[PDB]
């Protein structure tokens, strides 16, 4: 009966074997990214890695836009990443027409998590090999970040990260919050928040990136946009001048 | 086409039991331990919040949900399928009662509907049984305050007080001598704190412990005035500051 | 203004600057003032989250009642705070019934005034179903009888708690019961009961962990 | 355990899929195909290996054109390659029905992307073991995409896969340094025929065939058609001159 | 049935009568016509009372579920959108008149939906058979910057006008006041313009007036 | 493919039996023991709960017994999860006969309609059969007092005294020699108390671990009265019979 | 087996004071020590 | 162990070590989960080793928290079971 490990069923150890391998699929691409909560907004950064020169830098992105008020960043292989991307855009449209006004961040992370829980419980569907991370600015609780696990468990984070080096990156964001005893960056301007997360990423990875080596998403209140090559390079200019 | 698996994943073992529900109970002890205590003035249930990351927010994580305004629920472990069961429980509770009888179902009838969803996963094919164990506690106009234990195998049993989880062995035994016939709501809270404190090996505070109590009908939690019939919901969620007030009370 | 930090910190300096009566009138003026959220306390003003600051006003003046001679008047001061807490939530009831007594026994006071306050606080638990609050005050009441050096009132509460805590709850609190019982027979020059009580206290000490103050005693 | 490589939805212990990896080997067993992206449009080229003399010259068209604005060339199993275009043909017909104006290039890539993703999520179906290269002239600029068996795709300045994937696609890197500013559509036709002969070293054991098709706004103006007349024979002599 | 509403700066207030209309014969002179979709959102029925006491319970149930799933406060814009597409699914064959009143963290909202799915918006809205007589009184006394006490007297005079000038309204008046800062205030029998006096003669009959054919006792408790 | 993960629930064994049905019969021995008794003036049902303690709620609960009709009771021995599925469909099929024919349903028709459900999963559906067994007892004016039982296989036979659950053959031995046709309702209670005491795993026998629901006939003939014994009335008969 | 362990721990507490007389003081500490090993894990 | 049996090891090793008067050892004792004696020994050693490259002599409080995360993780990246199901 060696087929017990090939699907999702109760194991003799009381665990799930296929769920344990779902988290391991996100480390195949080896893409490190993090997200922090600003004062009035939220800024997310990601490492842009282009293996071949034949790839168009504008087409390759790990940050997808679900709606005008909500951004998204996903780690792991792109096919499972864009599979849940179009599923999240459909849930945001059904919520506007049927239910009411635009969807907030927590509802999108909860509906996509419950959708993966049905796929995990049912044995004829394999779980997604990626991790859904949604960033937006709510009109009630303000800036919030919800990271949806492939197992279907969503929980809020102050400053999150992703990748195999996440445990080394989390230490950087954790030690900063212990000394200041603050749960968010007190900088009001969103420009200083962009250069804030980039500074901690360079010192943690020990690598100075370029305009094409990073993709910085910016989620403001009721607006979301992705910084271009000139906007990302402009942030790296003031970083070398100050520090 | 769609799915080609129509058979049930749960089969009868040669030992005379079901292999899926046997390992389902084992997975309940693989995670955080919850508990609850029933008294004469109300039912007090408690749990612990285990943060996977030190930067996680415990306010966004709610381990005690609300099915009906008079009945709460609490699970053990991470509860992967807990969100699926609650979403399906709130629909069948309002459709079969609120949309038919016009009122919310009592505690004994609600736990029968919650177990009705879990008992189908052990038989109907294409799905696997639920590896979570809930606790149905509430108040009605006949049975009064009652607490039911929901097993992952699909069966429910009434219990005065119980604790299920990783520390279910020691915590359940300690509640035998700490419970009697005459108890109050606030007096039962100290019973839950003394038992849960011994099971917490990590940080002990009010943010990592979610204490849900069912008291009388509160007009402040209702939201409207002028109707003497409805005095508000009995179930109440204590804030972070109110829980820490009773932690140092020991 | 309504800032509590301006009223409380100013009264702390007025004690050494001029007299403690000027600071007492400021704390007594907070009964009808200094509103808060949730429900009220004495009905004149609303005190909920700042109730701990209101209790601090009594704790600060509690050490100053020794010179003024309020020891005899301290008998009815503590139980009056119980009726003020019935309006708002009872989460602050246990703190007031304890933190005050913790600072009440620290300052020097007559033994008759200390016993009558604890017996009055138990009366609030007699009309109710309170269990832990009745047992927490009973073990602290028998401790006050030990300073009086009388075996009649000391062994009366110990024998009642010994026949209960054995098969009932409060197993870690039972260590202090045997510890206080071993002290009673020590003044009576009895080495049979005193050494036997220390054995029952040290038995549960290795099972359930005890704090530094308990292990040191 | 044993049998992780048997069915589809079963993950490997390292978080990958064997059936997806086995479908990649089926791509390199078919006829190679290349592509060239320019500013005005894209150029498609494919080398069809002739088995025996029984084949009728230039009566076989491997490239299946979607509407007038999208050509599609595939390298892999022939039956699996025709099902992708037939599925995309219905998506283009369903789009133009509701959405009026034809579907652009970056939009058409999402229809084939999600459709392949559904085959990897079921145990009753198998993933496509063919790699389809599609592109054309969209409403703004131009784009080129290569659909992999895993469903992973991005923007490509050039795309080549097949037996000569290690050769033909390696020559695309020299094309970028040759014309970094830009490349005309007419010159890209002659450059596409040379790349076929540069990777022909492994195809010299059999007979080949040259089929080139391009679309741009300079001449055809949004019309994807094969090269015929003296233009095809002119690119042969220019490509064979360096051989 | 006559229902109105008044939207002031700090919130919105609506009113309704206690007299249900079955046609020329009035069966019930006292009833509650203000339905509760959610604790913080109230709705007023008009026209057919059968379709209002059903759809509001069906749509109100899904909205209470949506408030529990999102763990937030239900909003008027979310309640109208669920009700707007519901009546459109039936192609307007279900006659209904409803005015959705309430507030939310983003402001105050007042809306009125028709039977076939059309929705309206405004500071004052009135539906039902007595909507015409109550509309003229509102437009005369309505102005900018209305307070809480002035909005109650304005909404009370609208229903009271429909009592005298319409046969389809009367008996008492029920006013539900909603405030952003405080909670909802539901005042039943706020105004009693119609109070019946005492009859001239006592019609109570003595025992034994009506003959009894056969008397029996039916067992109830098993 | 789905053929490899399929365990072939219903297949004919070389011995001529079913694998899942043979293993489902063992699950009854791992559950509580339900023993029915059919007397002359009524029917006495006995049951014993499994995994009980002081923290159990003895106020209102029935694990092993339910009421499907005013004149018909039921004894549940087996898995509780699979029991509620057949119990909910039992009251539906029982009321459908009462909704159409406007008369009380007998036991023979109620059991055969429920047995076909268990017989369905053993044939088609590719699912597992119900691992719970039932004992149906009711009153009828046709055959008189009727006592029947079911099995995971879906078969039902007439029984004067039936015993299911743990120690099936151990309880039926004492029930065969001590059974009489003139045994009344009071004498039928003593037969179940002495049987459940010797067949258990404990030393003494309390009233918290037992459940008794009988069928009594009042002074008016033609209609019986379903009475479930409360824990206050269960401890009373233990003293009068000398069981204690 | 647990009662047999009391015989071993009956005099272990007397070895600290080095006395030949074994009173009920040592038996009380022996019972509490054995019960802790049984309840552990 | 618990916060009792562990704090006797930290205070004993710190006698031969050199730390700062503002360093608080009780901060890490609360966060100790499933540790042993050898793990505690590596914490005090690594805290003194990193002080050389940081141009320090006595062990500060910040170096105790940085060197604690290295030996607390019991398998590879997963601790024991991490958190998930």
């Amino acid at each position: 009966a060696g087929y017990d490990r090939h699907i999702t069923i109760f194991s003799p150890e009381g665990r799930l074997y296929q769920v344990e391998y779902a988290f391991k699929a996100t480390n195949q691409t080896n893409i490190n990214s993090l997200a922090v909560r600003g004062k009035d907004c939220t800024v997310v950064i990601s490492q842009k890695k282009v293996p071949d020169k034949l790839l168009d830098p504008t087409t390759v992105s790990y940050i997808f836009c679900i709606s005008r008020t909500i951004g998204m960043v996903v780690n792991g292989p792109i096919p499972d990443a864009r599979n849940a991307a179009l599923r999240a855009k459909a849930e945001a449209a059904e919520f506007r027409y049927k239910y009411g006004y635009d969807m907030p961040c927590d509802v999108l992370a909860k509906r996509m998590a419950n959708l993966s829980q049905i796929y995990t419980q049912r044995a004829y569907m394999r779980p997604l090999g990626v991790i859904l991370t949604f960033v937006s600015v709510d009109e009630e609780l303000g800036p919030s970040i919800y990271k949806t696990d492939p197992a279907g468990y969503y929980v809020g984070y102050k400053a999150t990260a992703t990748g195999p080096k996440q445990q080394e990156i989390t230490t950087n964001l954790e030690n900063h919050f212990k000394k200041s005893k603050i749960d968010h960056i007190n900088e009001e301007s969103w420009e200083k928040v962009v250069e804030f997360a980039i500074t901690h990423m360079i010192d943690a990875l020990g690598t100075e990136f370029s305009k094409n080596d990073l993709e910085v998403g910016v989620a403001t209140k009721d607006k979301f946009f992705t910084l271009s090559a000139e906007n990302i390079e402009e942030r790296l200019v003031a970083i070398a001048e100050q520090d | 086409m769609t799915d080609r698996y129509s058979f049930s994943l749960t089969t009868f073992s040669p030992s005379g039991k079901l292999g899926q529900i046997d390992y389902a109970l084992t997975a309940v002890k693989q995670g955080v331990t919850s508990l609850g205590i029933k008294a004469t003035n109300g039912v007090v249930i408690a749990t612990e919040k285990k943060s996977s990351s030190p930067l996680a927010m415990s306010e966004t994580l709610s381990k005690v949900s609300l099915l009906t305004p008079d009945i709460g629920a609490v699970y053990s472990g991470m509860g992967p399928d807990y969100r699926v069961l609650v979403d399906k429980s709130r629909k069948v509770a309002h459709t079969s009662y609120k949309r038919i009888y016009g009122e919310y179902p009592p505690t004994k009838l609600l736990v029968s509907e919650v177990a009705k969803i879990m008992q189908e996963a052990t038989q109907s094919g294409g799905v696997r049984p639920f590896g979570v164990s809930l606790l149905i506690a509430g108040h009605d106009e006949f049975n009064g305050f009652s607490l039911y234990q929901v097993d992952p195998s699909g069966s429910y049993f009434p219990w005065k007080a119980t604790a299920i989880g990783k520390g279910s062995v020691a915590a359940k035994t300690f509640l035998e001598k700490r419970w009697n016939d005459e108890l109050e709501l606030e007096d039962a809270i100290h019973i839950a704190l003394l038992t849960l404190k011994e099971s917490v090996e990590g940080e002990f505070n009010g943010d990592t412990i979610e204490l849900a109590i069912i008291g009388d009908e509160n007009p402040d939690l209702l939201g409207y005035t002028g109707i003497p019939t409805d005095k508000g919901p009995r179930f109440r969620k204590l804030t972070s500051q109110e829980i820490n007030d009773r932690l140092e009370a020991l | 203004m309504s800032l509590p930090g301006s009223k409380l910190e100013e009264a702390r300096r007025l004690v050494n600057e001029k007299q403690y009566n000027e600071a007492e009138q400021v704390y007594l003026s907070l009964l009808d003032k200094d509103s808060s959220q949730s429900s009220a306390a004495a009905g004149a003003s609303v005190d909920d989250k700042r109730r701990n600051e209101q209790e601090t006003s009594i704790l600060e003046l509690g050490q100053l009642y020794v010179t003024m001679g309020a020891k005899d008047k301290l008998r009815e001061f503590i139980p009056h705070s119980t009726e003020y807490m019935m309006q708002f939530a009872k989460s602050k009831t246990v703190k007031v019934l304890k933190t005050l007594i913790e600072k009440f026994e620290q300052v020097p006071d007559s033994l008759d005034d200390q016993i009558f306050v604890c017996e009055k606080s138990i009366e609030f638990a007699k009309r109710e179903k309170r269990v832990f609050l009745k047992h927490s005050l009973s073990i602290k009441l028998a401790t006050l009888h030990y300073q009086k050096k009388q075996y009649k009132d000391s062994l009366a509460l110990i024998n009642d708690l010994l026949r209960e805590f054995k098969k009932l709850d409060d197993k870690p609190s039972l260590v202090d019961v045997h510890l206080l019982e071993s002290k009673v027979y020590h003044k009576l020059r009895n080495l049979a009961k005193s050494k036997a009580s220390l054995t029952a206290a040290r038995t549960a000490a290795n099972s359930i962990y005890c704090p530094t103050q308990t292990v040191a005693e | 355990g044993t049998g992780y490589d048997l069915s589809n939805s079963v993950f490997s212990p390292d978080g990958r899929n064997f059936q997806v990896e086995y479908a990649v080997k089926a791509v390199e067993n078919g006829t190679t195909s290349i592509g060239i992206k320019c500013n005005d449009g894209v150029v498609f080229a494919v080398e069809k290996l002739i088995t025996s003399k029984l084949l009728v010259p230039q009566k076989n068209v491997k490239i299946q054109v979607v509407d007038r604005h999208i050509g599609c060339v595939y390298s892999g199993l022939i039956p699996d390659g025709r099902h992708l275009v037939n599925r995309g043909r219905e998506e283009a017909a369903s789009f133009k029905k509701l959405y009026k104006t034809p579907i652009p290039i970056p939009a058409f890539a999402d229809r084939l992307g999600q459709y392949v993703q559904a085959h990897t999520l079921y145990n009753s179906v198998r993933p496509f073991g063919v790699s389809t290269i599609f592109g054309g002239v969209d409403k703004n600029g131009a784009h080129l995409y290569m659909l992999e068996p895993s469903g992973s795709y991005w923007g490509y300045k050039g795309a080549a896969t097949g037996k000569g994937r290690q050769s033909a696609k390696a020559e695309l890197e020299k094309l970028v340094d040759h014309h970094p500013e830009g490349l005309s559509a007419r010159e890209a036709v002659k450059q596409a025929a040379k790349i076929i002969y540069l990777a022909h070293e492994d195809n010299k054991e059999k007979d080949f065939e040259l089929e080139i098709s391009w679309c741009s706004l300079s001449e055809t103006n949004g019309l994807h058609k094969f090269v015929k007349g003296d233009l095809l024979q002119e690119a042969i002599d220019f490509a064979q001159k360096e051989i | 049935t006559t229902i109105v509403g008044v939207k002031f700066n700090n919130g919105v207030v609506i009113a309704a009568d206690t007299r249900s209309t079955q046609g020329p014969i009035v069966a019930d002179k006292n009833c509650a016509k203000l339905h509760r979709i959610s604790p913080k959102i109230w709705c007023a029925g008009a026209g057919t009372a059968a379709d209002t006491e059903a759809v509001t319970q069906l749509i109100g149930s899904n909205i209470e579920l949506h408030s529990l799933y999102t763990s937030r406060e239900p909003r008027v814009v979310s309640a109208l959108q669920m009700l707007k597409q519901h009546l459109f699914k039936y192609q307007g064959h279900i006659g209904a008149y409803l005015i959705v009143a309430g507030v939310d963290p983003t402001g105050s909202h007042l809306f009125s939906i028709h039977a076939h799915g059309s929705t309206d918006v405004g500071y004052y809205l009135s539906l039902g058979s007595g909507s015409l007589a109550a509309m003229a009184v509102l437009e005369s006394h309505w102005k900018q910057d209305l307070t809480k006490e002035e909005a109650i007297k304005l909404a009370s005079d609208a229903i009271q006008a429909g009592i005298w000038n319409d046969l389809g309204s009367g008996s008492n008046v029920d006013v539900c006041v909603m405030e952003i800062g405080k909670d909802a205030e539901y005042l039943r029998n706020y105004l009693t313009p119609n109070v019946r006096e005492e009859k001239q003669k006592s019609y109570k009959f003595p025992r034994g007036t009506t003959a009894v054919l056969k008397e029996s006792i039916v067992n109830i408790c098993d | 493919g789905s053929r490899r993960y399929d365990s072939r629930t219903t297949i004919f064994s070389p011995e001529g039996r079913l694998y899942q049905v043979e293993y489902a019969l063992e699950s009854i021995s791992h559950a509580g023991t339900a023993i029915g008794i059919m007397a002359s003036d009524g029917i006495v049902l006995a049951a014993e709960r499994k995994v009980t303690s002081t923290l159990l709620e003895q106020d209102t609960s029935t694990e092993k017994l339910y009421k499907l009709n005013d004149k018909i009771a039921v004894a549940v021995a087996g898995l509780t999860a699979d029991a509620e599925i057949l119990i909910n469909t039992a009251r539906i099929h029982a009321q459908n006969y009462l909704k159409t024919y406007n008369e009380d349903i007998p036991v023979e028709i109620l059991v055969r309609r429920l047995s076909d459900i268990k017989q369905g999963y053993t044939q088609h559906g590719g699912l597992r059969p119900f691992g719970v067994s039932f004992i149906y007892a009711g009153y009828d004016d046709r055959y008189g007092y009727q006592l029947y039982t079911s099995n995971p296989s879906g078969n039902y036979t007439g029984w004067k005294a039936i015993s299911v659950g743990a120690n099936t053959s151990a309880a039926q031995t004492l029930l065969q020699m001590d059974y009489k046709d003139d045994m009344k309702v009071d004498d039928a209670i003593e037969l179940a108390l002495k049987t459940l005491s010797k067949t258990t795993d404990s030393s003494a026998l309390t009233y918290d671990r037992l459940e008794f629901a009988t069928i009594r006939k009042g002074a008016n003939d033609g209609e019986v009265y379903q009475k479930i014994f409360k824990p206050q009335e269960i401890k009373d008969i233990l003293v009068k019979t000398g069981i204690t | 087996a647990d009662v047999k362990g009391v015989c071993t721990e009956a005099g272990m507490y007397a070895l600290r004071e080095r006395r030949i007389h074994v009173t009920q003081e040592d038996f009380e500490l022996a019972v509490g020590k054995v019960m802790n090993k049984n309840q552990e894990t | 162990r618990d916060r009792r049996e562990r704090r006797l090891i930290f205070g004993t090793i710190a006698s031969k070590m050199s730390l700062a008067p503002e360093a608080d050892l009780d901060s890490l004792i609360i966060r100790n989960d499933s540790l042993s004696g050898a793990v505690i020994a590596a914490i005090m050693q690594e805290a003194g080793l990193r002080a050389v490259r940081k141009n320090r002599y006595v062990i500060l409080q910040s170096d105790l928290e940085e060197a604690y995360a290295t030996q607390v993780k019991t398998d590879n990246t997963v601790d024991k079971f991490d958190f998930y199901k």
